[PDB]
């Protein structure tokens, strides 16, 4: 086959980003993540959309014999079972058939999460049971409102630095899309003197310590280390060092380039 | 020369976007003949100029189906745009109007039939033949872009091919004026950019990955993503792992690992040199830029077209009626329409 | 001693072949329960004995559809076979009749499904659990030729899981008493051995060609020849190649490749030492066949049952009436039955 | 997907073994034969099978826009087209399209020649045509009645055959089912003195010369040669060859012990 049957386009429901807390067992919430950490739209979020979306999920008790979703009916809703028994039962032409079963686990309609996506299967409690449930227009928010204050700004991080002060508006965007993220423990060596000088930091939270062969800087949110990679491609001057768990930004110079050019091109406008 | 070409067409659009067209027709001034397309949203009505006897390609969209779908600014976007903008590979609004029931955007009619009838008839198109095309596309979203616009919609189906074989594109749906970044889930699956998948905010990008898919998709007849299930493509495009066709050329498989890159550091349209960096790709060595702008270029397919409002390019839909109701609905929704 | 078991239930069937069954009960005796199962012919309805409770499953066929088909000698094969034969994997036929519109046969109810359910579901049968099921048709095929009956309709959606989980094969639709060779067409497209699909005229072999498609759907959880349109799924099968699962073991292999012989000089059942070929094989090297004839052997599956009567092993169908018109049709044609 | 969808049986009308001829060119004769020579239900018919076939098709003329066939419109007829252009569509939700064409050559379907199949596509002609059809009710019949001929009798063949005169009829059916078929030209060498005793023979139409390092048998119809092959695996005491244009059934050896066991075996029974 059926290679003429068009695409058709699909579209969630606006949202502009320019509260809800369901209360849950420490268990409950370390099992729900588990179910969670393959699903696509769960994986790659950070610990902090991760734990917003978590509290979010609504608690759906169901008695047995109690249909927990109907066929055709619409997918606004994801589920993950916490505990009980389940049969899946689908409707075909003609004819209804159980296709399967989950036992005290189990997840269905992510898509839903994504827009509207009538539910394929109808899917039946077989004895008590209880169901986490998410929106798709609560889990949307979470994140577009999340990664739209992760964004302005994470610069201002970014304009506060003294080599990127003549960057444009657009260049700034363009950087803010991809600049990463790491985690640090106590003591670990972010830095070392003496080697390639691949990228700048930013530090988001915690505090750095820079060494050189005797201490020269102290690096807390919102200051910037290593960023002489940016006007040289000389090995490393100093060491950094994480004081407590240290999160910062961190910016590849190569990418940097290949969005913008020579930082020092920037620094020679007006 | 480009540059003051656009310093221009910029120039141009921004004085008709300021004051927009309104209520420039009315439905008793067509004839209805033949529905053209249906899609998740309205759809499009071959119609004659009682008066002139000029065929027109009209799309309709229901005012409480636009609403309770929460696609309200899509439609005042697609209007606001298609009345400001003007190039030669994009069908032209001729009149727009409203009344009780529906929305109306009248373009000229486009005989030729979308490119996906003819790709899926043919199977795939050759390198040369893909190539025609996708220059157009390029130079249409340059155009675009250089105002702010992105489209969002790129797809076979929404690409129209005219009595010369050139491309016409049609639905500004999901078009949209993006200064900075945007976040509204839409599209086709297939095309979908992995930062439209993930929510993380984006802007023209998200048309060059769609362009890749594209390209991709008419030399090897078929995308480069595909699956039983949505998920399941969206995950192969999140991982943005692509396998080739063996009788892919390789310049076709180094412009399309540079267009289907899931890192934005490294897709092309989107670096320090921005849309040259395709112009100048090597897959386009060939490539008179001038002259496909010009349409002197010798199209790779001309339709078969008969008389005027031939419809003989185009699938068949069930006939449903324009309904108009006696009672006004949703007017204040749709005021500045 | 199998050959003395044998030569007496020829002895019995020969007897009871020479003067059938005839209106053993009438339709206003049995309360209709439930659909059960429909296909290409007829369907089948679970029904309760109004006097004593018990419930059968009840087969009911349309004479004029019937006849439309021509289908006339394969319905009268069906009930004449079945109230002759006497086997433990045989469902039981226990009452026959027709009235104006149609004919009836009364069965003993299944309540454990069909395999193909129960396949379905899991995926795929272990080798010993697909040998155990396997087993009991070998020995059924056994039993069936040795009358000069062929079955020519084996498949999962056609043997049942009884209350031990023992096969109970049920639809005898395509049965026929063949002393020399017969030339329908008709089964299964997926099940057809190539000498049906090209009209060569053939006998016994086509059973044994089927069974080693059944049990390589059983331990692989799909056929071995499958494709887009069924012209292909015959080419293939005519070619005979087959593709082994990995996981396929190589006793189970080796019966498959005898068994799935486009050759009749080279096919397991149709060589000088007859089924012993099969018995005797190594796969089959761990069963007591005496054992599995006895049904002492235990089951690697008992279905979940609840109250009798219940029918959760089965799919839900679109409920129609039983109708019975006040014009009696086609009564001539079906005068035997 | 759907794995859930039952198998459903398929049955062809009956027809008990136990005329039509439509005049075409003989060049519309050889692009028709050569239309049907890759399709499963042609390609491994013998000459005279295939002939009769061809003899049975009937001529279909169409008018430009007239329907050749309709979508969900009976199969019981396959066609192949000897000219004109056509155009094929098919109407899926939903939707009709041009899925399509063909050019003054192709055919469809074949399905049907095996059980009633409703067409998936609507076929429409696009300019004056013909084109070639068979009903699956003749088709069967010529195939069956042929091959119900060629057996009972093939045997009376077999049976008339001194080796073979204890084999029981159900023996004798078995060796029906699957002795093949070779065809020789004028001096074809069919058996060579001192080479591996494979099979026999039986001479169907023509005339083989058996000679010896010689003339020492003449064989015509309904008789056998090589038969020494079936009691000694000795070289070939004899050559043969063909005197004109030879048929012959050929049986080996070990595929006949194989279904028999030895043929010494069977005769010396009773």
């Amino acid at each position: 086959i059926n290679r003429f049957t068009r695409r058709a386009s699909v579209c969630a429901e606006a949202y502009n980003p320019d509260r809800i807390i369901h209360p849950k067992t420490d268990d409950q919430r370390n099992r729900l993540q588990e179910a969670c950490k393959d699903i696509l739209l769960f994986k790659n979020l950070d610990p902090e959309q991760m734990s917003q979306v978590l509290d979010a999920m609504f608690e759906k008790l169901v008695k047995e014999g109690e249909h927990v979703i109907d066929q055709g009916d619409d997918g606004d809703n994801f589920y993950v079972i916490d505990r009980g028994t389940f049969d899946i039962y689908v409707k075909c032409d003609g004819v209804g058939r159980c296709v399967g079963n989950y036992d005290n686990r189990g997840s269905f309609g992510e898509l839903a999460l994504m827009y509207n996506t009538p539910k394929a299967a109808t899917i039946t409690a077989t004895s008590p049971g209880a169901l986490w449930g998410l929106d798709r227009v609560t889990f949307r928010r979470i994140i577009v409102k999340n990664n739209a204050k992760k964004r302005k700004m994470y610069e201002s991080f970014i304009e506060s630095l003294p080599f990127l002060k003549s960057l444009e508006v657009s260049e700034r965007l363009k950087v803010v899309d991809v600049i990463g993220t790491k985690v640090y423990n106590d003591g670990e060596q972010i830095i070392a003197q003496g080697d390639l000088a691949d990228s700048f930091f930013i530090v988001e939270s915690g505090e750095v310590k820079i060494t050189m062969k005797v201490e020269i800087a102290r690096c807390f949110r919102g200051q910037y280390f290593g960023e002489l990679a940016l006007v040289t491609n000389k090995p490393r001057a100093a060491s950094a060092h994480a004081i407590g768990t240290v999160k910062c930004l961190a910016m590849d110079v190569q990418a940097f380039e290949r969005l913008l050019g020579p930082c020092m091109e920037i620094m020679k406008r007006n | 020369s480009v540059k003051e070409f656009l310093a221009k067409a910029k120039e141009d659009f921004l004085k008709k976007w300021e004051t927009p067209s309104q209520n420039t027709a009315q439905l008793d001034q067509f004839d209805r003949i033949k529905t053209l397309g249906t899609g998740s949203f309205g759809r499009v009505m071959l119609v004659k100029h009682k008066e002139s006897g000029n065929h027109y390609a009209m799309k309709i969209l229901d005012k409480q189906k636009v609403v309770k779908l929460k696609q309200i600014e899509h439609t005042l976007n697609e209007k606001r745009i298609l009345q400001a903008v003007n190039f030669p590979f994009l069908v032209k609004l001729e009149f727009s109007f409203k009344d009780n029931s529906n929305l109306y955007m009248v373009m000229e009619y486009v005989a030729g039939g979308e490119m996906f009838s003819h790709l899926r008839r043919i199977g795939r198109f050759s390198e040369p033949h893909a190539r025609f095309y996708a220059a157009q596309i390029v130079l249409t979203f340059e155009y675009l872009h250089s105002l702010d616009l992105i489209y969002r919609d790129l797809k076979p189906e929404n690409l129209l091919i005219d009595q010369q074989g050139y491309i016409q594109v049609t639905d500004f749906g999901f078009a949209k004026r993006v200064k900075g970044r945007t976040w509204t889930l839409c599209g086709t699956p297939e095309y979908l950019a992995p930062e439209i998948i993930l929510s993380k905010g984006y802007n023209k990008a998200v048309d060059w990955w769609a362009l890749g898919v594209l390209i991709y998709e008419m030399a090897a007849g078929y995308p480069p993503f595909f699956a039983d299930q949505p998920i399941q493509i969206y995950e192969k495009i999140v991982s943005g792992k692509v396998r080739f066709p063996s009788h892919f050329s390789s310049d076709l498989k180094d412009l399309l690992r540079n267009l289907l890159q899931v890192d934005l550091t490294k897709r092309f349209g989107n670096l320090k040199n921005g849309v040259n960096d395709i112009k100048n790709h090597k897959w386009f060595a060939t490539t008179d830029w001038i002259a496909i702008y010009q349409r002197k270029v010798e199209a790779p397919f001309i339709p078969k077209f008969k008389g005027p409002g031939d419809t003989s390019n185009f699938d068949d839909y069930e006939e449903e009626e324009i309904r108009v109701s006696i009672n006004e609905k949703c007017g204040k929704e749709f005021t500045e329409f």
